[PDB]
């Protein structure tokens, strides 16, 4: 296939979480949630994430309950069996912008914006692909490219024509921690947050793996000693043959 | 302003200058070819995607680490 | 060495008791040690490090 | 007793009567008659408001 | 493949002057690179024995040959498990690589194959 | 070469202190450490693995319930 | 073809004396450094060609195929690709 | 008499794991059998655990796997352990089969354990194929579609059989629920056959790297091979740890994190890496039925190794030409694997055909020729 | 003694297998039977309550319990078949006993053809009984309440086990 059909391969960026012993930067996670909430959530759902998931990762219990309580969710019917709404709870999932695929496509010139809960695991590249894509819209498509109607040129996207326009521009978000919200900064934060959303066990997994590596290595060393100890009578065996 | 704007420009003029030239030459040719009549009824229309990828791949190699260092 | 052998090693009941008690101690101390080490190499990154802002 | 749900207002102590083995709970939900050993357990509940309790 | 087959084909080659001229040097190099002599084996020690015919041939070995084969197998097994090679007198020299077993198996097979032929005889 | 009473040379391998309690104790220290890490590793493995059967996070989220009291009449 | 202890199916053994020493009497890692360096070098040297020759051949074949495939799907390779299909 | 020998139940265990007489010179390539037993045990423990939290209904399957990753305590571990051990199972099984082919383990008197082994290998393929469908991501669905459509090539009844397998007219809920049930069962069938091949082996015992009898010099299985098996168990667990904790998705396809969509077709539908050589062999034959026959034949041809190997000597330790041919055969099998995942483009199309011819010609021409000639070289060379 | 002792375990495995399988229907008897039988574990001192919550995977019988019972119900018959095999292998050291209680070492008959063909008679007798239930009276041995979907609120009139328990 042509390189265009594949898409340009994203650079390998030095993410904080790269590194056998490295966690996510949780300050970046928090900022990335705020980009999701104020930019991406217009078109993209995050359906696998519940409010309780943010607690002790990006937000306190109170902040997350406040986010939940601002929304209305379907309650069980009342006593006359009429529909009712309730305020959200920590167990609720983050609600998406559209009621169904048809509504989603209608708002996006036919394209369906995917759910972003698994997108970091569902694309080759992970965080690097998300960062590369969001920051890789050239001002002008390379001379000769004919974009289909409602398409935007982005070399990282396979085929080059993506139905999502550029959305991150300097200062579309005002971070609550005072960080300068440049295109690059917002893309890095949101890519980190989405990577967390795809693999929230990441931090615990790598720490348990450190414990496993240490124990298993020690056991490997000791198993070598013990095998050699038990095998030494066989290895050291000597013979004298006197033909009968 | 976006740190990447300046880093990318620096990398294009500097370590990726050969690739920048090739992309530039390509665009000149393709625009000129589009300007000519009976271009729409041609069999093969050249693009500049290949040269663009060579340039971008190069810029990314010379920038990735520098950019993340200043975020 | 004789004394140590006689008390903790000679009887398998005592040897297994010693091994299990050591496993208990190792398990608890290793937990604490890794926790501290992990927190130092990932300092300022974890929720517990930013929690105070909120 | 075993883990059926008592029918309320019924009983002999006019609180709750478990139909399963005939154990009678009170208006406090205390066991009075029948095989049941304990009074109906109390959840951990708090009055956030005077009009709403959380359980 | 039967030892009979191998021995017959080899004798056809050794007969033809041309063939022997080109095959014998190859076969000698093959044997040197094979490296079984470096574990103190003779070639015949390597022949598969878990066959009725080979069990019979091994039972017909003279006791001395039999005892020495057992020792070479045990010694080679010890070199194998230790990851060592034979040195000195344990290396099989080319003159010691004698076909002690070939005559016994060729007799066993001669009878086995004659029996198969005669089981298919047709009175004319 | 011939006499079976002349033991082959084992001097490259023999320890001088082979009969001492220190000598045995060392090898039991290795065996014991290995048993200790195997015990600690098994305990960790069993505990973490079986915990899958305890209430999952979504079940733990479905616990605390709020009920109004204005609707409920006397008696 | 295999028996059991006491009647394993060995031809009669006679004339071999076998000797060994206790695992507690022996140094389990005796001669380890010499083995790790010289024994491993010998063993590896003697097997090296049987790995090197097939690996190098198949890697060269793959390299040629993958480079040509890459080239055929460039602009430069348009004509050669057209013929190939 | 010792209880372990006297009591019939204990004696069966004893005969396999304690008093079992083994050659004294097995090398580390004899350790894959116990690694395969370890993979099988891990897969049973993790698989039964996943079954406690997985839902086989197509509307819920993919989400039940997300629930496992996100909400079940250590669900991520159990899921990644199960997924990665499926790959390790195939690394160990290829190693084990490679050991068997290099050391002549298929020769008399071990034709029966080898032949049962070939069936174990087919059962592993079916087990792993069905388990992969259970996720019901894009690769799950589209992989099931293309592999199950190969059955349509069976003449006359092929289409009918496909609809019967699917339980409908395409891969859907009926197919997913039946694959769950069969995926649960197949590992138990596989464990029975694994046991059968060992019982069959026990009549000759293990072969050894020299290819001679070990009846002259036996070692108890315990403690010698027990403690030698621990070394590779810990080596395996270290490799397992590096994947499961540090790189859990390296061996997978990102498309399997997209929910199955019968409408959208993925860019490239490829099998799991361990099936790739067989897929390359299938692509090599232009005919549909031809390709399926070739693919199956590539596995069943292992059954003729006892015949086509004409050597008077067991195994390759002392056969320099056979060793070179084995090296080429193995590297070709890895090339086929690589070609299984390239696009159907020049020049990989022709290369795949050449590699497929080489694969079959090993069994049918080269091994019979080389083994015949080496017989003659051993005889003339040692005269 | 050994085939008999393994037999006692086979019997316990059958009880557990059949108990879990009955829950899988998730009718009223399924749910309420699971509730009452699993609560017996609460009687284990100190840890009993914790063990029950662990078995349920929650605070009452629900979805986690049903999905785990499915997985274990699938497994338990395979465990049971292994133990059935073990008790036979254990038996093979003495052979079958016989109705007189004496040795049969004096007078043995091959299992086939004699007991093969004698087993066919009872196989067909069994299949006739099977047929009468499965085709003509399929619900005679069951409880009608198990055709009502599980309702944690409403308790059935009487919760009894399957007849064999
Ligand atoms: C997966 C899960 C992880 C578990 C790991 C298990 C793998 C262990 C195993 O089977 O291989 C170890 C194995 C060591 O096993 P060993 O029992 O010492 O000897 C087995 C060989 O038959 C002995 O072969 P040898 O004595 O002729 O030694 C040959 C070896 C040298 O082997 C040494 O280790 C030295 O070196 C090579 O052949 C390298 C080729 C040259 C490349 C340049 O490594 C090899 O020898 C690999 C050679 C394959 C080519
Ligand atoms: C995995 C489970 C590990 C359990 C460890 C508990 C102690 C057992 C152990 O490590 O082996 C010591 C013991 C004995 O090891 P041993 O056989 O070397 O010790 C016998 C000789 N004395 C008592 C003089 C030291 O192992 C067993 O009893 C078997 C248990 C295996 C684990
Ligand atoms: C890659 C190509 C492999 C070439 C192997 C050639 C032999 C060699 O050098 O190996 C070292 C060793 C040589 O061991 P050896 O037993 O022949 O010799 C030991 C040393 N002497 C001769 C002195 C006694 O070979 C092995 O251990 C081979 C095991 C083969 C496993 C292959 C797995 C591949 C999976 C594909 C499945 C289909
Ligand atoms: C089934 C899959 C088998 C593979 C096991 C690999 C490790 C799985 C355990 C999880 C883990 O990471 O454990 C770490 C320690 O590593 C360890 O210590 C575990 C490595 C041990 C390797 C071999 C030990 C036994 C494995 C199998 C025995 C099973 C028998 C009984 C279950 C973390 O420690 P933590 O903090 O999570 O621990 C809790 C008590 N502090
Ligand atoms: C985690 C998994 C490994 C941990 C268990 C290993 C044993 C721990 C220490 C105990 C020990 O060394 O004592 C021996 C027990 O080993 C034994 O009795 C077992 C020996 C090795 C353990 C496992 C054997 C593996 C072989 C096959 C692997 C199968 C993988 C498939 C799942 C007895 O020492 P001694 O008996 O030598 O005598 C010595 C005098 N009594
Ligand atoms: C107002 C519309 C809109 C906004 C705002 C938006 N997107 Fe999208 N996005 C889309 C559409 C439409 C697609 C599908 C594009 C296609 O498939 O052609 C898409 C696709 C994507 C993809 C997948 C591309 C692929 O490989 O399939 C990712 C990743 C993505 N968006 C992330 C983001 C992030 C991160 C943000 C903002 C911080 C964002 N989007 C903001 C409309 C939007
Ligand atoms: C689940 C898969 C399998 C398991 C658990 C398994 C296990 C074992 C074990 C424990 C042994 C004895 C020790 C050893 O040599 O490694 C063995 C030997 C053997 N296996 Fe397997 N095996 C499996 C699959 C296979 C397959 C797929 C084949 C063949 C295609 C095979 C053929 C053999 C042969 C021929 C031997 C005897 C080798 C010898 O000692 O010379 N096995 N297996
Ligand atoms: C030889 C043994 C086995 C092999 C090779 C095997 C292989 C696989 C594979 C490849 C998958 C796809 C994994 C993924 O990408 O997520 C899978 C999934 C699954 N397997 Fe198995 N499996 C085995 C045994 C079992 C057993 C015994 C069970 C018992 C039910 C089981 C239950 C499951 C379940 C429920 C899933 C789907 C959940 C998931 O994807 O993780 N497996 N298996
Ligand atoms: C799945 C369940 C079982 C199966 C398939 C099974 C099968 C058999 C078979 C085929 C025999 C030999 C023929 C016969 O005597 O009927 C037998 C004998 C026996 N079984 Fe079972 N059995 C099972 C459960 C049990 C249980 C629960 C017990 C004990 C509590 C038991 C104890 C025995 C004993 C003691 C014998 C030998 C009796 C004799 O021949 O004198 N079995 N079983
Ligand atoms: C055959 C076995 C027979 C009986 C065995 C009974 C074992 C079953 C008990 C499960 C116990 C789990 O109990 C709970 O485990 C988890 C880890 O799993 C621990 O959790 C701790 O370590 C884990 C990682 O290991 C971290 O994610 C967590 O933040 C930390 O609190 C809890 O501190 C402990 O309370
Ligand atoms: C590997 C997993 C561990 C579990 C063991 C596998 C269970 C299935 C094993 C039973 C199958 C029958 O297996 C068969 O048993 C008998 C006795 O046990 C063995 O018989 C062998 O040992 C006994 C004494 O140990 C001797 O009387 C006999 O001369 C010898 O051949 C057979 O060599 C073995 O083939
Ligand atoms: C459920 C059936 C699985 C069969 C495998 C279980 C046996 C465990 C492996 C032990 C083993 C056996 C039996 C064995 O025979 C052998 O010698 C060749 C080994 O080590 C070199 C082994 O490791
Ligand atoms: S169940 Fe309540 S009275 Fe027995």
């Amino acid at each position: 296939m042509t390189a265009a059909e594949h898409g340009l391969h994203p650079a390998e960026y030095p993410w904080p979480q790269n590194g056998m012993l490295s966690t996510f930067d949780h300050a970046s996670l928090r900022r990335g949630y705020q980009v999701y909430k104020e930019v991406c959530a217009a078109c993209h759902s995050l359906d696998r994430i519940a409010w309780r998931n943010l607690v002790g990762v990006t937000h306190t219990t109170d902040e997350a309950k406040a986010f939940a309580e601002e929304l209305e969710y379907d309650d069980e019917p009342d006593d006359e069996g009429n529909p009712r709404k309730r305020p959200g709870k920590l167990a609720d999932y983050i609600p998406g912008p559209y009621p169904n695929e048809q509504a989603a496509r209608a708002a996006n010139q036919g394209a369906l914006p995917p759910d972003l809960s698994l997108i970091a695991k569902a694309r080759h590249g992970g965080a690097d692909y998300i960062f590369a894509l969001l920051t890789g819209y050239p001002d002008e498509p390379p001379a000769g490219v004919v974009l289909a109607p409602g398409m935007n040129y982005n070399p990282y996207f396979p085929g080059g024509g993506i139905g999502m326009a550029r959305t991150l521009f300097d200062g579309v978000v005002e971070y609550e921690d005072g960080t300068p919200a440049t295109t690059s900064q917002m893309a890095k934060d949101v890519a980190a947050f989405l990577t967390w959303a795809a693999e929230p066990e990441h931090d615990e997994r790598k720490k348990l793996g450190l414990k496993a590596i240490i124990v298993i290595s020690a056991m490997l060393g000791l198993s070598v000693y013990i095998k050699k100890f038990k095998w030494s009578p066989i290895k050291n065996r000597k013979f004298i043959y006197n033909p009968p | 302003p976006d740190p990447a704007i300046a880093l990318h420009e620096a990398a294009a003029e500097g370590p990726c200058h050969d690739f920048k030239h090739h992309f530039d030459e390509c665009v000149e040719r393709v625009t000129k070819a589009q300007e000519a009549e009976d271009y729409d009824h041609a069999e093969y229309k050249e693009d500049c995607v290949e040269e663009f990828f060579h340039l971008q791949h190069c810029i990314n190699d010379n920038t990735a680490d520098k950019l993340f260092r200043v975020l | 060495a004789t004394t140590f052998y006689n008390v903790f090693v000679k009887r398998n009941s005592a040897f297994v008791a010693t091994i299990l008690a050591s496993a208990f101690v190792f398990d608890m101390t290793f937990e604490t040690a890794i926790d501290n080490f992990w927190d130092r190499i990932n300092a300022g990154k974890q929720w517990k490090d930013i929690r105070h802002k909120y | 007793h075993l883990g059926c749900v008592p029918i309320g207002e019924a009983g002999d102590f006019g609180g709750w009567f478990c139909p399963c083995h005939g154990s009678h709970y009170d208006i406090s939900g205390r066991i009075r008659r029948g095989p049941a050993p304990l009074n109906l357990e109390i959840p951990e509940y708090d009055f956030a408001d005077a009009e709403t309790l959380v359980i | 493949a039967s030892i009979t087959s191998v021995v017959k084909t080899s004798e056809l080659i050794l007969k033809s002057p041309l063939l022997s001229k080109i095959v014998v040097p190859l076969a000698k190099t093959y044997v040197k690179f094979s490296g079984y002599r470096q574990l103190g084996f003779k070639m015949n020690d390597l022949i598969i024995e878990e066959t009725p015919n080979m069990q019979l041939a091994l039972r017909r070995l003279p006791p001395t040959e039999s005892y020495d084969r057992v020792y070479r197998l045990i010694r080679a097994t010890q070199f194998s498990l230790s990851h060592k090679l034979a040195t000195g007198n344990d290396i099989t020299k080319p003159e010691e690589d004698d076909h002690y077993l070939i005559p016994y198996i060729l007799d066993v097979e001669a009878e086995a194959f004659e029996k198969d032929a005669l089981d298919n005889l047709e009175v004319v | 070469g011939k006499s079976t009473y002349k033991i082959p040379d084992f001097t490259p391998y023999l320890k001088k202190d082979r009969n001492t309690d220190a000598n045995r104790l060392f090898s039991y220290f290795m065996i014991g450490s290995f048993g200790m890490l195997s015990a600690a590793g098994a305990k960790a493995t069993v505990q973490d693995f079986l915990s899958n059967m305890s209430a999952s996070a979504d079940v733990l989220a479905m616990a605390k319930v709020e009920v109004k009291l204005g609707a409920i009449p006397l008696g | 073809y295999m028996g059991w202890w006491g009647h394993m199916g060995s031809p009669p053994q006679k004339g071999i004396a076998g000797y060994t020493i206790s695992p507690f009497a022996a140094r389990p890692f005796a001669g380890v450094v010499h083995a790790a360096i010289f024994n491993t070098f010998r063993r590896t040297k003697n097997q090296a060609l049987f790995v090197i020759l097939p690996v190098s051949f198949f890697y060269y074949v793959w390299t040629q195929a993958s480079e040509k495939n890459e080239w055929l799907y460039t602009k430069a390779g348009r004509h050669e690709l057209a013929k190939a299909l | 008499m010792a209880l372990r020998k006297k009591n019939s139940l204990l004696n069966m265990a004893n005969s396999y794991v304690l008093d079992s007489p083994q050659p004294s010179n097995l090398n580390y390539f004899w350790n894959f059998g116990s690694l395969l037993a370890l993979c099988l045990v891990i897969q049973l423990a993790t698989g039964i655990t996943l079954a406690m939290h997985y839902t086989s209904h197509a509307s819920l399957a993919f989400d039940s796997v997300e629930h496992i990753m996100r909400d079940v305590n250590f669900g991520w571990f159990i899921r990644y352990a199960h997924a990665n051990t499926a790959s390790f199972f195939f690394i160990c099984i290829y190693a084990h089969m490679g050991r068997n082919i290099y050391y002549g383990s298929y020769k008399t008197p071990r034709v029966l354990p080898w032949s049962i082994g070939v069936i174990i290998f087919l059962l592993l393929i079916i087990t792993a194929f069905m388990g992969y469908v259970l996720v019901f991501g894009q690769m799950s669905l589209w992989g099931a579609t293309v592999i199950c459509n190969l059955v349509s090539a069976i003449p006359w009844l092929g289409e009918d059989i496909v609809h019967f397998l699917w339980g409908g007219f395409s891969v859907g809920n009926p197919t997913l629920q039946r694959f769950f049930a069969l995926h649960y069962l197949m590992p138990f069938v596989l464990a029975v056959f694994a046991l059968l091949h060992l019982i069959a082996l026990h009549t000759a015992g293990s072969s050894n790297p020299l290819g001679i009898t070990s009846n002259v010099d036996k070692l108890s299985m315990h403690p010698y091979y027990s403690f030698k098996d621990l070394i590779t168990v810990f080596a395996f667990l270290l490799m397992f740890t590096l994947f499961v904790f540090f790189s859990p998705d390296k061996l997978g396809h990102p498309d399997n994190y997209i929910p199955a969509n019968p409408m959208v077709t993925p860019a490239s539908i490829v099998p799991e890496w361990y099936l790739l050589p067989f897929y390359a062999i299938l692509r090599a034959i232009p005919d549909k039925l031809g390709g399926v026959i070739a693919m199956v034949a590539a596995i069943l041809i292992l059954l003729i190794l006892p015949i086509v190997d004409r050597s008077i000597i067991r195994g390759n330790a002392f056969k320099p030409i056979s060793k070179l041919l084995f090296g080429f055969f193995i590297c070709n099998f890895l090339l086929l694997g690589v070609l299984g995942q390239v696009h159907i483009e020049p020049p990989f199309i022709v290369l795949g055909q050449i590699c497929t011819i080489f694969y079959f010609s090993y069994f049918l021409i080269l091994l019979p020729m080389v083994s015949t000639i080496e017989n003659i070289f051993f005889y003339i060379g040692s005269l």
